[PDB]
């Protein structure tokens, strides 16, 4: 599969927002509506187009509070 | 002064975020968006004036707070005006076992 | 008719019989007496003898989903619970009418006679007024709460002054001294 | 009237070759709401991810702790510091950071989120220097 | 109440119909007036219920002061239906597959099963479907052709007899279609052909149309809709008055120009043909996606010519003091830093290092440094915006940013000479930026 | 000069001093915050012009020429003393 | 109807370090502050019961605020009001709103909208208390509001009734459901016995349908005593006793059931008859005995709650006389 728009359709068909950001946004959006496309938010372009920020290295891993540690050492 | 596509690509390659968050939201058109989480459509929320409603399913509204950009909301409004509906699924809640 | 506002209630077309004209407030899918499909415009005037209620088989996971959401009205919660085997209120109200002479397509109860149609609509009104009634609301709330519980528990100048020849005329007057040097 | 500065025209030339009766219920379809997930924490002896923090994860821990020290003021550093960044960094190095690293590896269709919770105080720390 | 933090895990696209506009819309556009004094007219295309684009008035719908308000959709109840401009191709491919008299498909749904669902309807439209005899109602299927002088109008030819397929007639025909035909042709149930004809368009929120040029098209669309009588009932071959026919054409043409003006797209059925349309804002480098989404204009950023300074470390950048006093670093006030931030606070704008901004958590407001004589101190929880000092980290970037090293972090070295305005870096550092 | 009593649109943090007959007098140094060619409307709303540039300039030009529509416009010229600065090519 | 409902929500934790020092207590306080006194997700939420499940206190990813959110699943005491529900105390607020508006002063906050088209209202001035019957219009629990919104009419005993034709037998699970329901009615009956009896007699006579039922004859304390008055026609049965013996699995319910207006509404009495001896204006409804027992039992629930709250709110004879324009009005429309 190429790196052209045709190659991106084959590898990532459901990533509508990635394909709109590449080229021809009106066309891919038109077929997205008629196909009732469900676009999961992943990668970089899809969360960026939705105003969010990609889940990659710095924010790849969730950070949670240590309830057990805070209870012992911060009360 | 613009941080174009290539600057974002470079920061992404560096795995930055946070800096991307700061520059693209805090030092740009960073807004905060509300989604019903039940219908996926943008909803109305205000804390000063106590309004908590969505026009899709009103009584069963579950407004969530989603970080976003005003450019993204404008883009989604432009898409909606083109009669293609955009529903945001929103990440499901997780609960550790009892 | 107020009966043809629920998607499950489906009429049957009487081709050319003029027994009972029914005008649908919105687009309602109808069946020919032969069992084939061909509709008409919305609100278009069709003569109907037959009122089939399709008993849809629901999965219990669907009621689990809506109880997890926990904001659906008692009417729709009872509808979905009766769709599965959790409750039988719709079945209990409707199977009493029976008269399954038509068969064809999905499982459910049908009518083909006038008095059966009247019994059908009366039973429908009573069933849906029970679904809005307080008792069924309490019962469905018990059902939902308990099963989710046990699932969790288990898993002018400006024109001239800017004119250049005036500067030329001024500068030659200054040379001759006809005007003061300054302005 | 010469107008000039035309809005041009835009052309797209490509094709996206994206390779039991039914009626309308409102509950079988739809449900934009996603089912609530249950968190499955992989046991400490079954974790197969690195026990050394990545530079990304260590940086995220330090940044989160520094922001929380910017809003709060409580810490476990005997040696006091004038900057929240320094306090968070030394908390990470001294292995007394009150944060946990949750690494998520699955989204099971049954609504099951499988994660590995890693303790930064027991993990290796990257260079960061 | 509380709106808990949430993240968008997926986005689902669907065709928006009349019901979606009706339930989503916050009001209905009824008048063509623009302003009642200084306020938008109630029922106008500027009504504040759609949102606010001025600091004088709020949204009414959400009661936010413009910046926090994000606009709300409106409704314009068209007296006659219109076709959806983006889905004219889908309308064409649906018309020549279904029986115009009984709604049942004229094609064989059995033969189209073995293909994939997305291609089923396209392959159904590919077949001849000309003069075919319907099995269930014995009505001959006409010929569907695209009107060659516009992108939306349809022409139904019955063995040489032609009658205009008006949007109302197409709407009735599509309403005749059952869900079984839609599913067995691969189209999603949310993509039912009925949704392709609109009786109530969406007037977009004022967020995407601020400033009082696209509003001219909508206002023209509102005006010409009022001229259409509300009691139009166009059966096929009615031969409606030509004055109404011209009026109806402008209603459909203006809506098409509102969305797809100056946008060709490959699947545009048609041929013959101001304010850029809604879909024109998206594509190209200067479009919404590539300019505003994939990139951004940012604050607190400076640009200057670079020059060599052999006395700076490779990880250090020479920052002129004029720029260091302009850009600021937000330091919160706590017990551990209150002593350190005091010299910054006391200096103010007068001396470097200083600061001119203080955020008061007690008031949730930002104060300039001239009006804090009564403060005399900062409380814990305050945020102080202090001048950049030597040792601060700065991001240093050369366009084009081609390599990973094109953006790097340098330790600031503030140059206190007021005659210097360049960014000074060690020469060996230039290999990072190809500078 | 926009009179401070009426105001209703005065620029935040502008000077509005050093204006004579609506224009800064020639030979006067103008800094970033200062107002030049003061203008008003609704004759009141404020339509004056702020300097804006970081580099302070000096004014040696004042005139009110008739435009092509026989209308008066400002057209002041600002002078900068540009030695060879570090970073000049 | 008060009840318990399980909710799901995501909080926002501005200080996760200080929050986690006591997770459960702080979580409960935050939930109580957010949701108590406000209707949320088609329920009113009167009191927050302890949490069931919760998430780890995550950290907000898409912003540099450093705050956490954490998801919470909790159960709460919710008051849900239904159609045909009986409310016994409504205060009129304003007469300038000619459509007539009221505010309930019971434990379930509701703002009522009694239409003025009916002539049985517009006689109650501002400041007086008068009960309301909730119409078949559904109570609107608009989220975030301090009280429910509904429309209903001033209660007239409504001398109409419904006959019930059963064709399905009860199972032990349904038997347990209605045994919980009769547990509720036993609690209500004990509460009724705890009151000053004469006020219940007065309010029961006032809202009795058919005639004044002569005089004080046939004491009606009802609690554990199947005593009654009027005795219009046919032999009645104790629905409670039918329930317990059905819990013992003796009696079948395959018959016609009704509670005509001649019965005392708050009594647990009803008629079980084999071939529809009732003077019904409506067609018998063909459905299972679970439906019948649910409907009749909750009818008794709301009638007895109605009389209990009326007796409780009218502790003195002066308050009844202050609202004199209602009592003679209802006596007129018997
Ligand atoms: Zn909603
Ligand atoms: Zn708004
Ligand atoms: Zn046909």
């Amino acid at each position: 599969t190429s790196l052209e728009k045709a190659g991106l359709n084959a590898r990532e068909p459901s990533n509508v927002l990635l394909r709109m950001a590449l080229s021809s946004p009106v066309q891919v959006l038109t077929d997205a509506a008629v196909d009732s496309a469900v676009n999961p938010i992943y990668g970089i372009a899809a969360p960026t187009l939705m105003g969010s920020v990609p889940r990659i290295g710095t924010m790849y891993s969730d950070i949670i509070m240590d309830e057990k540690y805070i209870t012992e050492n911060y009360k | 002064l613009r941080l174009g596509e290539m600057e974002h690509w470079v920061l992404t390659a560096q795995g930055a975020m946070q800096t991307i968050i700061e520059k693209s939201h805090d030092d740009s058109d960073g807004c905060i968006s509300y989604i019903c989480r039940n219908c996926g459509e943008p909803a109305i929320y205000n804390a000063s004036h106590p309004i908590y409603k969505c026009m899709n399913c009103d009584v069963q509204a579950d407004i969530g707070m989603v970080d976003s950009r005003r450019s993204s909301i404008v883009f989604q409004h432009e898409m909606r005006a083109a009669n293609v509906n955009i529903t945001s699924v929103l990440s499901p809640r997780v609960f550790q076992p009892a | 008719r107020q009966l043809l506002v629920d998607p499950d209630v489906v009429p049957i077309v009487s081709e050319k019989k003029k027994e009972l004209r029914v005008r649908p407030s919105t687009r309602k899918e109808i069946f020919l007496i032969n069992g084939t499909h061909l509709a008409v415009p919305a609100e278009a005037p069709i003569e109907i003898y037959g009122l089939k209620l399709r008993l849809k088989t629901f999965s219990p996971q669907c009621f689990m989903r809506m109880a997890e959401i926990g904001s659906f009205s008692p009417e729709t919660l009872g509808y979905v619970a009766s769709g599965a085997n959790l409750t039988n209120f719709i079945r209990v109200f409707m199977k009493c009418v029976d008269q399954e002479t038509w068969k064809k397509n999905g499982e459910g109860v049908v009518v083909t006679t006038k008095e059966n149609i009247i019994q059908f609509t009366h039973q429908y009104i009573e069933l849906y007024k029970f679904l809005r009634s307080g008792g069924h609301s309490w019962l469905i709330n018990r059902l939902a709460e308990e099963m989710v519980h046990r699932k969790l528990d288990r898993e002018l100048l400006t024109e001239i002054l800017l004119d250049p020849m005036y500067d030329y005329a001024a500068t030659v007057a200054r040379i001759d001294g006809s005007i003061p040097m300054h302005k | 009237l010469i107008m000039d500065d035309l809005v041009e025209e835009y052309v797209e030339t490509e094709e996206e070759n994206l390779v039991e009766i039914v009626e309308s219920p409102s509950i079988c379809e739809g449900f934009v709401q996603a089912s609530s997930q249950t968190l499955v924490i992989i046991p400490d002896n079954e974790r197969i991810t690195s026990n050394v923090l990545t530079t990304f994860e260590a940086t995220r821990l330090v940044a989160v702790r520094a922001q929380q020290l910017a809003i709060n003021g409580s810490t476990m550093l005997k040696k006091k510091y004038s900057s929240p960044i320094d306090i968070a960094k030394q908390e990470l190095f001294n292995r007394k950071i009150p944060l946990l690293v949750m690494r998520c590896i699955k989204v099971t269709p049954e609504g099951q989120k499988i994660v590995e919770i890693w303790n930064p105080r027991e993990m290796g720390i990257p260079l960061l220097d | 109440m509380e709106a808990g933090y949430a993240e968008i895990a997926a986005v689902q696209f669907n065709i928006a119909g009349d019901n979606d506009h009706k339930r989503q819309g916050v009001m209905e556009v009824t008048i063509s007036n623009l302003f009642e004094g200084t306020l938008p007219a109630e029922g106008g295309i500027y009504d504040a219920r759609m949102g606010t684009t001025d600091h004088h008035y709020k949204c009414i719908t959400c009661s936010h002061q413009r910046k926090q308000c994000m606009g709300h959709p409106g409704i314009l109840q068209m007296h006659a239906p219109v076709l959806q401009p983006l889905f004219i191709a889908e309308i064409r491919r649906w018309l020549r597959v279904i029986c115009l008299n009984c709604g049942a498909p004229i094609v064989d749904l059995k033969r189209y099963e073995h293909l994939i669902r997305p291609k089923r309807l396209i392959e159904a439209a590919s077949s001849q479907t000309e003069g075919k005899q319907c099995y269930v109602c014995k009505a001959v299927h006409p010929k569907i052709v695209k009107d060659s002088e516009d992108y939306f109008t349809f022409w139904a030819d019955q063995q040489g007899k032609i009658d205009k397929l008006y949007p109302q007639i197409i709407r009735e025909i599509f309403s005749r279609v059952t869900y079984d035909t839609v599913v067995k042709l691969g189209r999603s149930k949310n993509s039912h052909p009925e949704k392709l004809v609109l009786k109530a368009i969406q007037i977009p929120p004022i967020s995407i149309r601020p400033g009082i040029d696209i509003n001219n098209v909508i206002q023209y669309l509102v005006r010409k809709n009022l001229l259409i009588p509300k009691d139009l009932q166009i059966v096929r071959g009615q031969k409606i008055p030509l004055n109404i026919d011209r009026n109806l054409q402008t209603i459909q043409q203006l809506y098409y120009n509102f969305l797809l003006d100056s946008v060709s797209t490959t699947a545009t059925q048609g041929g013959t043909g101001p304010a850029p349309s809604i879909m024109r804002r998206l594509p190209r480098k200067e479009g919404r996606i590539r300019k505003s989404l994939l990139g951004s204009q940012v604050w607190s950023i400076s640009r200057s010519t670079i020059c060599g300074n052999s006395d700076l470390h490779l990880d250090e950048v020479g920052y002129p003091i004029s720029f260091a006093r302009t850009l600021q670093v937000a330091e919160t006030v706590q017990h551990y830093n209150i002593n350190r931030l005091m010299p910054y606070f006391l200096n103010g704008k007068r001396q470097y290092p200083g600061c001119s901004r203080v955020y008061k958590q007690i008031t949730q407001s930002v104060h300039d440094i001239e009006g804090l004589k009564q403060d005399f101190r900062l409380e814990v929880g305050d945020i102080l915006y202090r001048d950049v000092v030597t040792g601060d980290v700065a991001f240093f970037n050369r366009q084009p940013s081609l390599e990973r090293s094109s953006i790097g972090v340098h330790r600031i070295v503030v140059l206190e000479n007021p005659k210097i305005s360049t960014f000074q870096m060690n020469v060996s550092a230039c290999a990072w930026y190809n500078a | 000069k926009p009179d401070p009593l009426i105001t209703k649109n005065l620029k935040p943090g502008a000077n509005y001093e050093k204006l004579v007959d609506g224009f800064v007098p020639v030979g006067t140094v103008v800094k970033k915050g200062d107002i030049i060619i003061g203008k008003v409307a609704k004759i009141y709303i404020d339509r004056s012009v702020m300097y804006g540039f970081d580099e302070p300039a000096v004014v040696d030009a004042v005139m009110r020429p008739h435009g092509p529509n026989d209308e008066i416009f400002g057209l002041m010229r600002l002078r900068y003393e540009r030695n060879l600065n570090i970073g000049d090519k | 109807m008060i009840d318990q409902k399980i909710f799901e929500t995501t909080l926002n934790i501005d200080d996760p370090t200080n929050f986690c020092t006591n997770v459960e207590a702080h979580l409960l306080k935050e939930l109580e502050n957010i949701y108590v006194g406000k209707c949320f997700k088609n329920s009113f939420i009167l009191n927050i019961t302890g949490v069931i499940q919760r998430s780890p206190c995550f950290i907000m990813r898409t912003n540099n605020s450093g705050r956490g959110y954490m998801h919470v699943r909790f159960s709460a005491v919710v008051s849900y009001l239904n159609a045909f529900d009986l409310i016994a105390a409504v205060k009129i607020i304003k007469n300038d709103s000619n459509i007539i508006l009221g505010e309930s002063l019971l434990t379930e906050p509701v703002t009522i909208v009694i239409p003025s088209s009916e002539s049985q209202n517009n006689v109650a001035e501002v400041g007086q208390i008068v009960p309301v019957q909730l119409a078949n219009s559904s109570v609107y629990y608009i989220p975030g509001r301090q009280q429910a919104s509904a429309t209903g009419s001033i209660f007239i005993p409504k001398h109409t009734f419904s006959v019930y034709h059963v064709q399905e037998e009860l199972t032990q699970e349904q038997a347990l459901n209605l045994t919980k329901l009769v547990n509720i009615i036993e609690m209500l009956l004990e509460s009724r016995s705890k009151k000053d009896f004469k006020q219940i007699c007065f309010f029961e006579k006032l809202y009795y349908t058919y005639s004044i039922s002569s005089d004080e004859i046939l004491d009606l304390k009802i609690w554990k005593g199947p005593k009654g008055k009027e005795m219009s026609r046919l032999k009645p049965c104790n629905v409670l006793s039918f329930l317990y013996d059905a819990l013992k699995n003796k009696n079948s319910s395959l018959g016609f059931w009704a509670r005509p207006p001649n019965l005392l509404k708050s009594s647990p009495l009803a008629y079980q008859q084999d071939q529809n001896s009732f003077n019904a204006t409506e067609l018998p409804i063909i459905c299972s005995a679970e439906v019948m027992f649910v409907t009749l039992l909750k009818e008794i629930i709301n009638y007895l709650q109605f009389i209990n709250d009326l007796c409780d709110t009218f502790n003195n004879e002066q308050l009844i006389k202050r609202h004199e324009n209602i009592w003679m009005l209802i006596e007129q429309r018997k």
